[PDB]
C-alpha cells in the first residue's frame, strides 16, 4: 500500500521541556499573577521550573514541590 | 459531550482571570472591603464574562489557602495581602 | 547502521550498511563500486574470513563498535585468493 | 553604518553589538527605562545587517554570543534569546570562538535554554574540531600553520 | 535544495499551527504510528523545521489530517480519501 | 610535501597557472590531475612564507583577464560581419570559463577576498563588462 | 556516487559523492574540467596531503553526514593528538 497525496497538521511549539507554571496556571513566557500588574522563571532538581514569585511564595507557604513530595532546591 | 468540555473550559479559564483580577486589584490597593472588592471585580471584568458572585467569592476564599490575600485581623470583610 | 572501512591495499572505501543485512549486500556493493565480479571479493576481517550469507552483524562488530568516527576495518582481496597485504597509513610527524 | 565602521569600544571593550545583546546595558532610569530594553533582539538584527562586526571580541575576550548566551531570563525572554541567536550564527557569528580564558559560547553558557540554542545552531566543521584539538594539546602552531589559520586557532 | 535528490513520493501539504493559539490538543492516548509510505516525508519536514525554524517541536496531530489512499487490492476503482 | 605554508617561487607557478587558466577559459582540454594540482598550486600561492603571495595572485589574475578581453575583443571588432555571433560564442565560453576560474580560485574567494575586492568569478565578469560589452555597446545594441 | 580521494602517498579512499561533496574545495574540484574524468568513479589527486590526514577527512565526511540533523546528541570526533595540526591544514584546504 501507499499514500498518493498527504495533507498533514502540525502544532509548532517551543522546545521547552517545561510547559507551564504550575501555581498560577499560567505559561512561563508572560507574567505571574502576582506579576501581571506592576519575571524570572526559578527551576528545580526535579526539572520543576515556575515562577519566581510562584516559588518565592510557595516556600514561604511550606518546602514541597507543588506536583510530587520532594524537596525544593533551588539551581 | 465536547460542548460541556468548553463550557467547563470556560469556567475553569473564569477562575483563573477572577483569581488574576483579585491579586491585581489587593496589589492595587492592599487593603479592601468585601463589599467594596466584589463591586471592583465585577467592574474590571465586563468586557469578558459576566462573573456569579459565589465564582468571585470561592476563588477570594481559595486564593486565602494559597495567602495571595489574607483577611484582615480587624473583621473577615477586610482583606490584605502577606 | 553499521559503518565499514573495506581495505584492499591501497584502495580503502567507506560504506553504510545495515544491522539486519548480510554480507551478501556488502558484496554487492563492493563489486558494483569496485567494478568487479561479486564472487571474488574475499573479506578478511581480522585476518578470519566469515561466511558469505550470514549477516554482518553477527560477523563480530556491531553498530556501537564500527561507528561513522572510527570505521572497523575489513580486508579485502581477490582472485588472481591474493594474500592479505594491506598497507598501512601514513606515518604521522612524530609528537605534538 | 557609518557609526558601526567607526569601530565604537566602550572601556570594557564592548562594540556597539556587546551591549545591545547584554542584559547588564546601562539604561537611563528615566522614560527610557520603558521603551528600551536590552538585550534587543530588533536592534540586533539591525546592528547586523547594518554592518556590524558579529565576531567582534571584548578586551575580556567575550564574542558577541558569549554575551547572549549568558542571558539570565531565557525562558521569560525566549524570543529575544531565540531571535538573537538566530541573528547572530546565520549572520557570520562563529559557534565556537574561546575568550581569554579559554571558554567556548557553550562553556560561557549559564542556561540550560541558551544552550539547547545553541547547539541546535552549531553548525559542524573539521577546520573547528581540528583547531579544538590544536588548542587543547598545547600543540605549538606558530610558523608551521597559514598565517590566517594563525588566527583560526588564536581563537579557539 | 538538498544535496542529494530527495524522492519524497508524496504531494507533501501541511498546516504548521502554533500550540497555544489553536484550541487543538493531543488529548488521546493513542501511540498511533506514522505510516511507512509517509514517515519519509514526516521525516523530511522535521528535518526541514529544525533546519530552518529551530528551536520549535512538533506534535503531530494524527486525528486532524487527511489523505488520498491507493487500493492495489480491493480493484483499484478509481481513487479514495480518508483521515490517517 | 605537504600543506605546510612553503616558499614558492612566484612565476613558474605563476606560469603553469597561467598555461591552466588560460586553457580553462578558452573551453579547451586539462587533464584532471593538472586541474587538481593546480589547486595546490593555489593553495600554496595563497599560503607562501614569508609574504602570502595572495594580492600578487590576484593582481595578475586581473590583468590575465584584462588581456584575454581585449583580445577576444579585438578579434569580434575585426569580425564584423559576424560581431554578433562572435560575441554569442566568445560569451558563452567566457562565462564557462568565469565559472570554473570561480571554482578554481575558491581558496582565494573564501579566504583572501572575502577577508575590500570581488571574487574571480565576480572579477572576470565585470572585466567581461567593462571591456568586452561597454566599448562594443553600440555595435551589439544596433545589430 | 562514488568519488575516489586519492592522497599524496597512493592511497586511494573511495567514499560517497554526497559525503564528499560536503567539502568546498572537493565541490569545485569535481565542477569544472575535473568533472570530466566520468569513469563512474570521479576521482581526485591529493598530492598534498597524506594519507592518515585523508582517512581522517573521510571519515569525518562519514560522521557530518551522519551526524548533521544533531536529533538528540553528536558523539565526540576522535582528533589523535598527532594528527592534528595536519588534519587542520587539511581541513582549511578542504574547507571542511
Ligand atoms: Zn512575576
Ligand atoms: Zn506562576
Ligand atoms: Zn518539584
Amino acid at each position: 500500500f501507499e499514500v498518493k497525496k498527504w495533507n498533514a497538521v502540525a502544532l509548532w511549539a517551543w522546545d521547552i521541556v517545561v510547559d507551564n507554571c504550575a501555581i498560577c496556571r499560567n505559561h512561563i513566557m508572560d507574567l505571574c499573577i502576582e506579576c501581571q500588574a506592576n519575571c524570572t522563571v526559578a527551576w528545580g532538581v526535579c526539572n520543576h521550573a515556575f515562577h519566581f514569585h510562584c516559588i518565592s511564595r510557595w516556600l514561604k507557604t511550606r518546602q514541597v514541590c507543588p506536583l510530587d513530595n520532594r524537596e525544593w532546591e533551588f539551581q | 459531550q465536547e460542548m460541556e468540555q468548553t463550557r467547563s473550559a470556560v469556567d475553569e479559564d473564569r477562575k483563573m482571570y477572577l483569581q488574576a483580577a483579585i491579586v491585581r486589584i489587593m496589589k492595587a490597593r492592599k487593603v479592601l472591603r468585601h463589599n467594596a472588592l466584589i463591586q471592583e471585580v465585577i467592574s474590571q471584568s465586563r468586557a469578558r464574562f459576566n462573573p456569579s458572585i459565589s465564582m468571585i467569592k470561592k476563588c477570594i476564599e481559595v486564593l486565602i489557602d494559597k495567602q495571595y490575600i489574607e483577611r484582615s485581623q480587624a473583621s473577615a470583610d477586610e482583606y490584605s495581602y502577606v | 547502521d553499521v559503518f565499514l572501512m573495506i581495505r584492499r591495499h591501497k584502495t580503502t572505501i567507506f560504506t553504510d550498511a545495515k544491522e539486519s543485512s548480510t554480507v551478501f549486500e556488502l558484496k554487492r556493493i563492493v563489486e558494483g563500486i569496485l567494478k568487479r565480479p561479486p564472487d571474488e571479493q574475499r573479506l578478511y576481517k581480522d585476518d578470519q574470513l566469515l561466511d558469505d550469507g550470514k549477516t554482518l552483524g553477527e560477523c563480530g562488530f556491531t553498530s556501537q563498535t564500527a561507528r561513522p568516527q572510527a570505521p572497523a576495518t575489513v580486508g579485502l582481496a581477490f582472485r588472481a585468493f591474493e594474500a592479505l597485504c594491506i598497507e598501512p597509513f601514513s606515518s604521522p610527524p612524530e609528537l605534538p | 553604518y557609518n557609526l558601526i565602521h567607526l569601530d565604537p569600544r566602550t572601556r570594557e571593550g564592548f562594540t556597539l553589538l556587546h551591549l545591545a545583546v547584554n542584559s547588564n546595558t546601562p539604561v537611563d532610569d528615566f522614560h527610557t527605562n520603558d521603551v528600551c530594553s536590552f538585550p534587543n533582539a530588533l536592534v540586533t538584527k539591525l546592528l547586523l545587517d547594518c554592518g556590524a562586526e558579529v565576531n567582534a571580541v571584548d578586551n575580556e575576550g567575550n564574542s558577541a554570543l558569549h554575551i547572549i548566551v549568558q542571558y539570565n531570563r531565557p525562558i521569560s525572554d525566549f524570543l529575544t534569546l531565540h531571535s538573537i541567536i538566530i541573528s547572530l550564527v546565520e549572520a557570520g557569528a562563529h559557534t565556537d570562538m574561546t575568550n581569554k580564558q579559554n571558554k567556548t559560547p557553550l562553556d560561557k553558557s549559564t542556561t540550560g535554554v541558551s544552550e539547547i540554542l545553541l547547539k541546535t545552531q552549531m553548525k559542524m566543521s573539521l577546520k573547528c574540531l581540528a583547531a579544538r584539538a590544536v588548542r587543547a594539546n598545547d600543540i605549538n602552531y606558530q610558523d608551521q600553520i597559514p598565517r590566517t589559520l594563525e588566527e583560526f586557532v588564536g581563537f579557539h | 535544495n538538498q544535496d542529494t535528490v530527495i524522492d519524497l513520493g508524496i504531494s507533501f501539504q501541511i498546516y504548521v499551527l502554533q500550540a497555544g493559539a489553536w484550541p487543538l490538543t493531543q488529548a488521546p492516548s493513542s501511540t498511533f504510528a506514522i505510516p511507512q509510505e509517509l514517515e519519509k516525508s514526516v521525516q523530511m519536514f522535521e528535518l526541514f523545521y529544525s533546519q530552518h525554524f529551530s528551536g520549535r517541536k512538533l506534535t503531530w496531530l494524527h486525528y486532524l489530517c487527511t489523505g488520498e489512499v491507493k487500493m492495489n487490492y480491493l480493484g483499484k476503482p478509481y481513487v479514495a480519501m480518508v483521515t490517517t | 610535501t605537504s600543506l605546510k605554508p612553503r616558499v614558492v617561487d612566484f612565476d613558474e607557478t605563476w606560469n603553469k597557472l597561467l598555461t591552466t587558466i588560460k586553457a580553462v577559459v578558452m573551453l579547451e582540454y586539462v587533464e584532471r590531475a593538472t586541474w587538481n594540482d593546480r589547486f595546490s598550486d593555489i593553495y600554496a600561492l595563497c599560503v607562501a612564507y614569508p609574504e602570502p603571495l595572495g594580492e600578487r595572485l590576484y593582481t595578475e589574475t586581473k590583468i590575465f583577464l584584462e588581456n584575454h578581453v581585449r583580445h577576444l575583443h579585438k578579434r569580434v571588432l575585426e569580425s564584423e560581419e559576424q560581431v554578433l555571433v562572435m560575441y554569442h560564442r566568445y560569451w558563452e565560453e567566457y562565462s564557462k570559463g568565469a565559472d570554473y576560474m570561480d571554482c578554481l580560485y575558491r581558496y582565494l574567494n573564501t579566504q583572501f577576498i572575502k577577508k575590500p575586492l570581488m571574487e574571480i568569478g565576480e572579477l572576470a565578469l565585470d572585466m567581461w563588462r567593462k571591456l568586452m560589452v561597454e566599448p562594443l555597446q553600440a555595435i551589439l545594441i544596433r545589430m | 556516487m562514488y568519488v575516489k580521494l586519492i592522497s599524496s602517498d597512493g592511497h586511494e579512499f573511495i567514499v560517497k559523492r554526497e559525503h564528499a561533496l560536503t567539502s568546498g574545495t572537493i565541490k569545485a574540484m569535481l565542477s569544472g574540467p575535473g568533472q570530466f574524468a566520468e569513469n563512474e568513479t570521479n576521482e581526485v589527486n591529493f598530492r598534498e596531503i597524506p594519507s592518515h590526514v585523508l582517512s581522517k577527512v573521510c571519515m569525518y565526511f562519514t560522521y557530518k553526514v551522519r551526524y548533521t540533523n544533531s536529533s538528540t546528541e553528536i558523539p565526540e570526533f576522535p582528533i589523535a593528538p598527532e594528527i592534528a595540526l595536519e588534519l587542520l591544514m587539511a581541513a582549511n584546504f578542504l574547507d571542511c
